[PDB]
RNA sequence: UGGUGUUGGCUCUUGGUCGCGCCUGCGUAGGAUAGGUGGGAGCAGGCGCCGGUGAAAUACCACCCUGGCGCGGCUGGGGGCCUAACCCUCGGAUGGGGGGACAGCGCUUGGCGGGCAGUUUGACUGGGGCGGUCGCCUCCUAAAAGGUAACGGAGGCGCCCAAAGGUCCCCUCAGGCGGGACGGAAAUCCGCCGGAGAGCGCAAGGGUAGAAGGGGGCCUGACUGCGAGGCCUGCAAGCCGAGCAGGGGCGAAAGCCGGGCCUAGUGAACCGGUGGUCCCGUGUGGAAGGGCCAU
RNA sequence: UGCCCGGUGCCGGAAGGUCAAGGGGAGGGGUGCAAGCCCCGAACCGAAGCCCCGGUGAACGGCGGCCGUAACUAUAACGGU
RNA sequence: GGGGGGAACCUGGGGAACUGAAACAUCUCAGUACCCAGAGGAGAGGAAAGAGAAAUCGACUCCCUGAGUAGCGGCGAGCGA
RNA sequence: AAAUG
RNA sequence: CGCGGGGUGGAGCAGCCUGGUAGCUCGUCGGGCUCAUAACCCGAAGGUCGUCGGUUCAAAUCCGGCCCCCGCAACCA
């Protein structure tokens, strides 16, 4: 054991107000590394209703960094914009060969429409069920690749509903300045709330919390 | 059974204050599409190319050969 | 009416706020009356000497105000315009407050 | 809401809550009565048809079921995913609405009836290339194709051999 | 239009608006600029 | 047709709902039973990482599922048996039979419903109907101001651009004859000759290289309070607009900017919706609900 | 007294899909010093009807098109789509 | 005791349409026409579980005002305290 | 299983 | 005289709204299996997309005029 004296730091009955779970979320996490503050919420929809699935990203005021290796697969001087954007890996239908055969040392994967074709054609099943493939909804496709690449470093993260009807997403680091994460949370909610499938009967966010990468998850009022 | 019978409500274009007529600052002097006439002395023109007086005075139509046609307004001296 | 067009009922009701249901809010209304005309009588004008005179009448609450010169005389009222309050500061009455 | 006098085969419209597409249209004005529009339709998903008639007035309600070209990416649950090789959006079509979802291929380009950004019909081409990964080197024998489906083929066609198969009859139409 | 879409601008935490027209697909995915509010003067301005 | 009233005895039996907690999820392969999905390099022993495995990986934490039992409250589904309401009957009965808390009937719910009721089923139009047409832009007709008809001739629109907008600085075209590696007959280059035949997102027209065209740097005046004075005009609308204030952009400055070279890209009121605002707020305070601004 | 049950009708389907009152109250809000009083309100349980699966013609009804081909021609028993 | 009659007037129980909206359905015409029961020289109404903002008034009916106001309203026609 | 000369 | 749809390899049909892709079946020629012919198996060739214009960077496709095509109507007298 060890979580016991760690779990007492949560009022199982109570309802916090973000902030409340902010000062707290820091006393909740304690490890031999900086834990990332996770967030979960049982949204009221049906997976089986193809339309209601939720795929959308959000640029955060605080948190999120170049803690990611993004690959820009394109044609033209797009590369120049990309490389100058911070495209750790660059190269069109020649790099597809890297990934296609073994290679796999990145997180995100931006691309340009023009070379996008071949991508999903020969990379579909690989990074497809991996959610890495470029998708408009999850803005990782296009030509303005500049801002795009430059942004996956500042604070824009995706979040697609799972099959159980829930969605989770890292809102920042554990040793984060108090009001930053708490503020970084509303940013995440206000965007997911802003994405309600038109025919979603009932109340949307049904169960929303504030956890730490390793341990305790204090449920809160997603309107705090 | 035809394929026509259409047109657009006339717009009533052209000079709307001739040379030697007294105006007031504001009077639109000319309504036109291109720039058949161009701004002159105390004669600014608008978005739609509509020349209009800039000061109380008279209107003069200076023809400038291949330089176009002008409409000035020599204020009352 | 007529033509079968739209009268000129195209123009809108900006007259916003013109009717809830219980009705009209019973509140106190004020009657003008410019000092210009109390000048008619010289004594102690009281909202009544006024109604009976030929101005204000039952409208209730009197608010002497406006144009005209004041006069040396006490004026009981329910209100005064900043300006007449002045023109009366030239020596006269100022029985504001009023009412029991 | 388009009327009828203004229909044309190909026009897609919403009738009886369902999706159709006039395939036969003939203005009818006999005797001195009012004109009439007599058409024949086809559901967009099921094949079901139905000839009907309407007066000159009666409006119908045009629909926007344009047919972009999607693309298979990968299976998942009892569904399979495609993509409009155009705007690269992601469509999770339920196995039912994917005509011949089998005999398909995780990477093949097919067609879908986009109705409000959701395919209601996903057809591949009449015949596609597929690598048989089964069959006994033993004539008209069964052969499991790379997509798990099985097909009847001749002899010479042996394991690893890529063939063609009419996606409507799932019949061996020759080799690669 | 659809790919077009209407939209306004909010003074950053508050009221007022401008109401322009973004343009989906093309340069989109959010957008803010500098513009003057009925109250006080000049600031950023986000969509919504 | 559900819920209730009239409507009552006695039992038999099954779920479903969420709250919580404990389980649970078994094809290859992986020293093995992989529910997803987001975190994740760590949490005298160990664990994962890393390597291998597969579509996915593996710890520890999350959320939440599939299905399962456990208590806590909450709701239902039927199976029978009964007799006394209610119904039907019986050589005429405060009684006997049969049905039986069903049906019938009362209030209420959703639905089917030309059996019946009220109505609607446009105008122009070389008669009507069928066809075609109906608002907006351009050209002609249109008779050298404006305006002007026809089921006269001929075409467009219901959008679009975050640069295709401001500003400041730069640049000048289409074609034609040479001349040139891959190179049509114009890919790129060089030389002349070329005032506009190019271009100006889209129809046509007027316009325009002493830019309205092309390129680049900063920017967002696609300002808010205003609006003298006019165009057009039956009304309603539509269009131009100098100057002032606030607060900005560009420029050294002069200045320029309250969208777009210009004429289409549209929709009165009503009724509602969203913000804002603090204006009214039915004895008082406060709400309910309105109002004004915005959309 | 042939053939067609895809469409409509009627008949049959103790499962599913959408389902109205009503039940249920997470949770929210207006007021009160407070007990309170008063309003919204999600999960979920709620008939028939419709969807959905089948049946059905002495139920409403429906019952193809373009090419080619035979010892002269024609024509087409035949074949193609 | 009752029963039937009585020109209007009265109360109560029922209750239209043509019309107007320049169609029409909500709305209007109108709780009118009419039917039925009853009442009587009259009938109804009538001593506050009222009004409504006034330290207020003080059954009821009836006329004049308030008032075409407050309002109501496919915020239309128009109805109207 | 499998037509004809 | 209008009303709508149609002219794509030899035949019969896709493709046309959503301009850059010629898809199908039979047929044809080549080669196998047979003594041979079918069938059957292997492989190949073939389309000014009805024409004449225009729009576009480009058209089977979008736009107009014609030419043939198929079906529908022509009523009150
Ligand atoms: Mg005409
Ligand atoms: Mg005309
Ligand atoms: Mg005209
Ligand atoms: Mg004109
Ligand atoms: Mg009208
Ligand atoms: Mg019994
Ligand atoms: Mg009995
Ligand atoms: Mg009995
Ligand atoms: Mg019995
Ligand atoms: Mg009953
Ligand atoms: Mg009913
Ligand atoms: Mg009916
Ligand atoms: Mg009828
Ligand atoms: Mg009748
Ligand atoms: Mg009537
Ligand atoms: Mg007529
Ligand atoms: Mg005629
Ligand atoms: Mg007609
Ligand atoms: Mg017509
Ligand atoms: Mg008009
Ligand atoms: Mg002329
Ligand atoms: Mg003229
Ligand atoms: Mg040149
Ligand atoms: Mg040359
Ligand atoms: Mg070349
Ligand atoms: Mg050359
Ligand atoms: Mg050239
Ligand atoms: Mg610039
Ligand atoms: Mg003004
Ligand atoms: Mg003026
Ligand atoms: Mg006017
Ligand atoms: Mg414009
Ligand atoms: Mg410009
Ligand atoms: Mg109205
Ligand atoms: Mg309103
Ligand atoms: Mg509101
Ligand atoms: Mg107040
Ligand atoms: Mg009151
Ligand atoms: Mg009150
Ligand atoms: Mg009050
Ligand atoms: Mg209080
Ligand atoms: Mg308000
Ligand atoms: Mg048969
Ligand atoms: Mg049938
Ligand atoms: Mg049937
Ligand atoms: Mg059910
Ligand atoms: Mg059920
Ligand atoms: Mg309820
Ligand atoms: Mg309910
Ligand atoms: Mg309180
Ligand atoms: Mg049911
Ligand atoms: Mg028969
Ligand atoms: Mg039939
Ligand atoms: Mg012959
Ligand atoms: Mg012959
Ligand atoms: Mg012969
Ligand atoms: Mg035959
Ligand atoms: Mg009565
Ligand atoms: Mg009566
Ligand atoms: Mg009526
Ligand atoms: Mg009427
Ligand atoms: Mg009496
Ligand atoms: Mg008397
Ligand atoms: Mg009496
Ligand atoms: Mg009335
Ligand atoms: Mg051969």
């Amino acid at each position: 054991k060890r979580y016991r004296a760690l779990l007492e730091k949560v009022d199982p009955n109570k309802v916090y107000t973000i902030d409340e779970a902010a000062r707290l979320v820091k006393e909740l996490a304690t490890a031999k590394f900086d834990e990332t503050v996770e967030v979960h919420a049982k949204l009221g929809i049906d997976p089986r209703r193809s339309d209601q699935n939720v795929r959308g990203t959000v640029s955060l005021p605080h948190g999120l960094g170049k803690q990611v290796r993004v690959l820009a697969i394109a044609k033209g001087e797009k590369i120049k914009e990309a490389e100058e954007a911070g495209a750790d890996y660059v190269g069109g239908e020649e790099i597809i060969q890297k990934i296609l055969d073994g290679w796999m040392d990145f997180d995100a994967v931006v691309a340009t429409p023009d070379v996008m074709g071949a991508v999903g054609s020969k990379l579909g099943r690989i990074l497809g069920p991996r959610g890495l493939l470029p998708n408009p909804k999850a803005g990782t496709v296009g030509f303005n690749i500049g801002e795009i690449i430059r942004e996956i470093k500042a604070g824009r993260i995706e979040f697609r509903n799972d099959k159980t009807g829930a969605i989770h997403a890292p809102v920042g680091k554990a040793s984060f300045p108090p009001e930053k994460l708490a503020d970084n949370i509303r940013a995440f909610i206000r965007a997911l709330e802003a994405h309600k499938p038109e025919g979603a009967k009932g109340t949307f966010l049904r169960s929303v919390y504030v956890t730490t990468t390793m341990g305790p998850s204090v449920r809160i009022n997603p309107h705090s | 059974s035809t394929r026509n019978g259409r047109d657009s409500q006339a717009k009533r274009l052209g000079v709307k204050r001739y040379e030697g007529q007294v105006v007031r600052a504001g009077n639109i002097l000319v309504r036109q599409r291109g720039t058949r006439f161009k701004p002159g002395k105390n004669v600014g023109m608008g978005r739609d190319f509509t020349l209009f007086a800039l000061v109380d005075g008279v209107v003069e139509f200076q023809d400038r050969g291949r330089l176009g046609r002008y409409v000035h307004v020599r204020p009352l001296a | 009416f007529e033509g079968g067009r739209s009268t000129t009922l195209m123009r809108l009701p900006k007259r916003g706020m013109q009717g809830q249901v219980p009705g009209e809010i019973k509140r106190p209304r004020y009657q003008g009356v410019n000092l210009k005309d109390l000048a008619r009588f010289e004594g102690e004008v009281t909202p009544e000497l006024l109604v009976r005179a030929g101005l204000l009448k039952k409208g209730y609450r009197l608010k002497i105000l406006g144009e005209g010169e004041a006069k040396p005389l006490k004026v009981v009222a329910h209100a005064f315009s900043k300006s007449a309050l002045e023109k009366l500061k030239a020596a006269g009455g100022e029985p504001v407050l009023l009412e029991a | 809401m388009i009327s009828v006098t203004d229909l044309r085969p190909g026009t897609k419209v919403k009738m009886d809550g369902g999706l159709w597409e006039c395939v036969e249209y003939q203005h009818q004005k006999l005797g001195r009565g009012g004109a009439k529009v007599v058409a024949k339709f086809k559901n967009l998903e099921t094949g079901a048809t139905v000839e009907r008639t309407f007066n000159s007035g009666e409006k119908l309600e045009d629909i926007y079921v344009e047919t972009r070209e999607l693309q298979y990416l990968y299976p998942e649950g009892e569904e399979m995913v495609f993509m409009d090789l155009e705007t690269y959006e992601q469509f999770a079509v339920p196995r039912s609405r994917v005509v011949g979802a089998e005999f398909f291929k995780e990477g093949m380009t097919a067609l879908g009836d986009m109705y409000e950004g959701q395919p209601i019909k996903v057809t591949p081409p009449t015949v596609v290339e597929l690598k048989v990964v089964d069959t006994p080197p033993g004539g008209s024998k069964p052969a499991t194709l790379e997509t798990g489906a099985v097909v009847q083929v001749p002899l010479f066609v042996e394991p690893g051999e890529v063939i063609k198969v009419d996606t409507r009859t799932g019949e061996y139409v020759g080799r690669a | 239009v659809r790919i077009k879409l209407l939209l306004e601008c909010t003074e950053c935490k508050r009221r007022n608006y401008a109401t322009e027209k973004n343009k989906r697909n093309t340069p989109n995915k959010l957008e803010l600029r500098k513009y003057c509010p009925w109250c006080r003067k000049h600031t950023v301005h986000r969509e919504v």
